[PDB]
């Protein structure tokens, strides 16, 4: 031993702290972290109101799974210095206002930020749960406002069923690494309680892939 | 607003320019005279014997 | 007999292929970043240690010293002790894969409960329990059946012991391997198909099939001849017994040689970690 | 941060009871608790111990086997089950919390204690003459020796100092050679060398009056000393 | 007029550059000729503090040169004992996203902060046993880059916005607010006299402030990219920085210049930490190439390299007695070199 009584007791207390730290780390290992990103408009808050400072957290459990959501749209700083602390996040949630094109344009800003997040050197293996909200409003203003106002290469008809698919594929054509990660898309709306289930299914898929990579099956 | 911030910048620049400076030769002499005067007291520079090192065991 | 130089060279190549590989696996996986992050790393460390014990105790002791190098060991204490220890080694090697495939099944079929049911703290208990149980269960092998020394009558204690060994090494493990791997393939192909992944599903199916089939095929003859010895016939040509039993044992131990590749060399994460450890280590 | 002891009474010889103290106002789950007892008119004596998490239980020689100590974190109460009570277990038992880390102050807060009535290899620490005549406003140097050198290899002498005002519980004064507890004035300052120890009071008022004790924490039995009573 | 004001600003900047150039006789490299080299520095990993489970982002030493504080991306903030590897405390954080940690000179308090824009100050020594949040310092818009304790009552902070702040504990308000920067302001370093302090920003410009008068005395330029770390010379008349330009520079307050540049062609990754040794002859710089460095102060020559960390070194500091240097990294370990 070659230790004194208080030294031994301090070592015992340190071992207890080790046990508590390991238990807390195990607790956090069961928790799914979901970073939240958005366009210039604060659609993240609007959508999360339906599900019910700087970084804000929204803890909720769905079908026996603790969820973490990190809305960092209020940082108002340079994203480079703090985007590196967010690697290891299970999936990145990104919202695009489908009706926000007839306004560099705002979908182009959204594409810029999407490119900077998907192609960032930190998020090579991190999936992105893309959300294309305001679907009714986009279907509403699609006829009056041609898509050439933001898509000079778009020559299809100004009808919703194709005008949404073109945007979805255009976003899907920004990840230069289509193998290390995958992009999930859901044309959400202001009236949809199924978005939680979409996120749940995507998270189950991501954790399945992570388990396969851990076990070597992938 | 822009006029005010430009005025603030020019006033700060004026205050900085009104300073008294010293020659870099003298500055470097002072800096190198601090290490020599404190050389023997550096555990990292001259390796400390293991008896006096509190990290031997 | 000019065939005597075959087993020695085969087991020499066996050791050369296995001991460096498994010792490197142990060195890489013994780090704290491995034992605490993923349970698969702990299970693979246990599998590598069990494989090292298998290689040493069986190959280097028996098939080299007791068959080619020394071959006059006093029979009572040390030969039977070596038999017990090597049966412990094979039991540990085969029953560390069982928790490994159970962990894989949980992680692929119920991913939500994977971190709740399986974690390094529990896998430590499982590994130590498996080692202790195998060490205790291998004591009945002290009175292991003797065939090569003389053809004589095998009594009841040999029958039950050989049945227990056959079950606990080949039959129950292969059955659970088959069930778990078939169900994980079925639950990886059918239920979700959300991303329509072809490459990952094909690679996983190929790996699982090349695990199950290779284990069954390599452990077939070593059990088939025991079954034929017991229930088949008293057929003569004791020499043929030595020949094909030796080849069956070589196949069975080639299995535990290639488990290294088939379990940890496939993992791209393990390969990257191996490169990183060799770099910083070297 | 009151830590009230409950239990005690007129127990028959050879009987048994349980002593419980309810911590109210600190991290009981992290504080390691000590049991000490004081004869009706004599000095103190260590009894038991439970570390944080109840993972280390150490006993005195007299109470070994006889006494079983227990800890209850959720109720913030510490127990002491006593079996086969002899005629010498009568005392006013005291509950002592103690937290052990670098820079800590073990044996800091002492409970009010409860009374007990039973009807009809160690470090010897001694205090000189057991009595000192003092007057207010002067200075007094209380000294107490030991049997073994308290200076461990890690450099800190494992000595303590306690004050028992009449009809009160002991306090913590000097929680190592040349230390000072929280809440005690700058007047108290004791420093020693190896086996010899001293404590000096700069200008004693009527408040710092009573019997003083010094105990060792190097070898774990924690032998106390006699009392150096101060009085006019 | 905007045009006239900008022309005046440009010509004053040119005048300042001319004054700086006119007061340069001989460079530091030329002055430090015929001086013997430090030589190889064979530091060895005496202690490895393997308790964390996430990236070590910040570290700070106690004045006793024995107690450490480490902050990681998990909600934990461990206080270690450097001599005997132990854990004095495990402080749970209300926000796991932390970027800084500060150990008070008296040892009574520990401060931390991150993306929450809050400089949470904790009370280590309380009448109870647990560590509790003393004050939650609010008033910053951007993330908290670094904090340093002036005393038990005061603390300065480097925020995410172009603003540093001098807070006063016991009343959440900030006394003097320093607003002269552009872009994010990264770590700062107080002076021993506790009257001035240098700050590093992403505008590739460091500034020496006066904590009493609240103004900026003089500014230092030369870097080509964001300054990620800054350390202050023990004398008080110099300081050195670290940038993503894969270089470090030593400035002098009474000369206002850059004295000589710590740049090797073999390095491309930036610097995350910088710490002068005692007497300021060895400068430790933590680089992103999973590695550290030991840079001689008065000569550009490079001493040994501290290759012990698997991931990026995000934090390192020297003790007050200069007896050991502990370096943290993005792998949860935190080694102590001597
Ligand atoms: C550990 C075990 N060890 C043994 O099986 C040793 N016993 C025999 O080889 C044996 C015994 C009785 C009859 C016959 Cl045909 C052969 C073993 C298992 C597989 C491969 C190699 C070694």
């Amino acid at each position: 031993c070659t230790l004194s009584a208080e030294d031994k007791a301090a070592v015992e207390r340190s071992k207890m702290i080790d046990r508590n730290l390991r238990e807390d780390g195990e607790k956090a290992a069961r928790e799914v972290k979901l970073l939240l990103l958005g366009a210039g408009e604060s659609g993240k808050s609007t959508i999360v109101k339906q599900m019910k400072t700087g970084i804000v957290e929204t803890h909720f459990t769905f079908k026996d799974l603790h969820f973490k959501m990190f809305d960092v749209g209020g940082q108002r700083s340079e994203r480079k210095k703090w985007i590196h602390c967010f690697e290891g996040v299970t999936a990145i949630i990104f919202c695009v206002a489908l009706s926000d094109y007839d306004l560099m344009n705002r979908m182009h800003e959204s594409m810029k930020l999407f490119d900077s997040i998907c192609n960032n050197k930190w998020f090579t293996d991190t999936s992105i749960i893309l959300f294309l909200n305001k679907k009714d409003l986009f279907e509403e203003k699609i006829k009056k406002s041609p898509l050439t106002i933001c898509y000079p290469e778009y020559a299809g008809s100004n009808t919703y069923e194709e005008a949404a698919a073109y945007i979805q594929c255009q976003f899907e054509d920004l990840n230069k690494r289509k193998d290390t990660k995958e992009i999930y898309t859901h044309f959400t709306c202001a009236t949809d309680t199924k978005n939680v289930q979409f996120v749940f299914d995507a998270v189950t898929d991501v954790i399945i892939k992570n388990n396969l990579k851990d076990c070597g099956l992938f | 607003a822009s006029i005010a911030q430009a005025r603030k910048l020019v006033e700060q620049l004026k205050m900085e320019a009104n300073i008294d400076r010293i020659k870099v030769s003298k500055a470097a002499a002072d800096l190198m005279a601090y290490c020599e005067a404190h050389a023997k007291e550096d555990p990292l520079l001259t390796p400390v014997p293991a008896s006096e090192n509190p990290f031997r065991e | 007999c000019g065939l005597g130089f075959v087993p020695v060279v085969y087991y020499s190549l066996l050791l050369c292929l296995g001991l460096p590989a498994n010792i490197l696996t142990v060195i890489i996986l013994s780090q704290l970043v491995a034992r605490r992050q993923k349970s698969v790393y702990n299970y693979l460390l246990a599998l590598a240690a069990a494989d090292i014990l298998v290689l040493f105790f069986i190959v280097f002791v028996d098939f080299l010293l007791e068959d080619f190098i020394l071959n006059m060991q006093m029979p009572q204490v040390p030969d039977k002790i070596i038999e017990v220890l090597e049966f412990s080694s094979i039991h540990t090697s085969i029953w560390i894969t069982v928790p490994l495939t159970i962990d894989r099944y949980i992680a692929v079929c119920h991913p939500l409960k994977y971190h709740t049911v399986s974690y390094p703290a529990r896998t430590r208990k499982v590994i130590v329990s498996v080692y202790i149980t195998c060490f205790l269960t291998s004591i009945p092998y002290y009175w292991w059946p003797n065939i090569w020394t003389e053809d004589y009558i095998s009594t009841s204690v040999h029958h039950v012991l050989i049945w227990i060994h056959c079950f606990t090494v080949y039959l129950v493990p292969c059955s659970i391997f088959f069930i778990l791997n078939s169900i994980i393939v079925y639950k990886l192909r059918r239920k979700s198909n959300f991303r329509l992944r072809g490459y990952s599903t094909g690679k996983t199916t190929a790996i699982l099939f090349t695990i199950t089939s290779i284990f069954a095929t390599l452990w077939a003859p070593r059990i088939i001849m025991i079954l034929y010895h017991l229930y088949g016939a008293p057929i003569q040509n004791r020499w043929l017994v030595h020949i094909m039993s030796d080849i069956a044992n070589m196949l069975a131990l080639l299995n535990t040689a290639i488990n290294f590749f088939l379990y940890c060399f496939i993992s791209k994460r393990f390969r990257t970690m191996a490169a990183a450890t060799l770099k910083a280590f070297f | 941060v009151q830590l009230v002891e409950s239990g005690g009474g007129l127990v028959q010889p050879g009987g048994s009871r349980k002593l419980s103290c309810s911590a109210s106002g600190f991290a009981f789950s992290s504080f390691g608790m000590h049991w000490v007892r004081q004869a009706p008119e004599k000095g103190l004596e260590w009894v038991a111990y439970i570390s944080s998490g109840s993972g280390t239980i150490y006993y005195a020689d007299t109470v070994k086997g006889r006494f079983t100590i227990s800890r209850d974190d959720p109720k913030n109460t510490l127990f002491l089950q006593m079996t086969s009570l002899r005629s010498e277990d009568t005392a006013m038992y005291y509950c002592v919390r103690s937290i052990y880390y670098y820079g800590s102050s073990p044996f800091d807060f002492w409970g009010q204690g409860t009374t007990l009535t039973v009807s009809s290899s160690d470090i010897v620490m001694t205090q000189a003459t057991s009595s000192v005549p003092v007057t207010p406003g002067e200075s007094v140097s209380i000294s107490c020796r030991s049997s073994k050198s308290l200076l461990h290899s890690n450099g800190n002498t494992y000595l303590y100092w306690f004050l028992q005002r009449p009809g009160q519980s002991p306090q913590l004064l000097i929680y190592r050679m040349s230390n000072l507890a929280s809440g005690v004035p700058d007047r108290f300052s004791g420093s020693g060398s190896g086996t010899a120890f001293t404590l000096t009071i700069s200008r004693l008022e009527a408040e710092d009056v009573g019997v003083y004790y010094c105990m060792q924490h190097l070898e774990y039995p924690l032998t106390f000393g006699a009392g150096t009573k101060l009085e006019l | 007029e905007l045009d006239q004001l900008r022309q005046e600003a440009e010509q004053l900047k040119n005048q300042i550059r001319d004054a700086r150039k006119a007061c340069a006789d001989a460079t530091l490299s030329q002055i430090t000729n015929n001086i013997d080299p430090v030589g190889r520095i064979q530091m060895r990993t005496r202690r490895t503090l393997r308790g964390h489970l996430a990236k070590i982002y910040a570290m700070h030493w106690g004045t006793d040169s024995r107690l450490l504080v480490s902050a990681s991306q998990d909600g934990k903030l461990i206080i270690w004992d450097s001599y005997t590897t132990n854990k004095v405390h495990a402080i749970p954080l209300r926000s796991s996203w932390v970027m800084t940690c500060a150990y008070a000179p008296s040892g009574n308090y520990v401060a931390c902060g991150g993306l929450d824009n809050i400089c949470s100050i904790y009370n280590l020594k309380t009448r109870e046993g647990n560590v509790r949040v003393s004050r939650e310092l609010a008033g910053h818009t951007g993330y908290l880059s670094c904090c340093r304790f002036l005393d038990d009552n005061q603390i300065v902070t480097s925020s995410g916005d172009t603003t540093c702040a001098l807070w006063d504990i016991e009343t959440g308000q900030q006394t003097t607010t320093f607003t002269g920067h552009t872009g994010d302001v990264m770590s700062l370093s107080l002076a021993p006299d506790t009257r001035l302090f240098v700050s590093g920003a992403c505008d590739a410009s460091a500034k020496l402030w006066d904590v009493r008068e609240g103004m900026c005395r003089q500014t230092f330029t030369g870097h080509e990219s964001d300054i990620n770390a800054i350390c202050f010379f023990p004398n008080g008349n110099a300081f050195a920085t670290g940038s993503d330009d894969a270089t470090c520079r030593l400035f002098d307050l009474r000369a206002d210049q850059e004295l000589m540049t710590y740049s090797h062609d073999n390095i491309i990754c930036g610097i995350t930490s910088v710490s002068f040794s005692k007497s300021g002859r060895l400068l430790l710089a933590g680089y992103d190439d999973f590695n550290c460095n030991v840079w001689d102060a008065l000569k550009a020559d490079r001493a040994g390299v501290l290759a012990g960390h698997d991931n990026r070194v995000s934090c390192l500091g020297v003790t007050d007695d200069g007896m050991a240097v502990a370096t943290g990294s993005w792998d949860s370990f935190l080694k102590i070199w001597n």
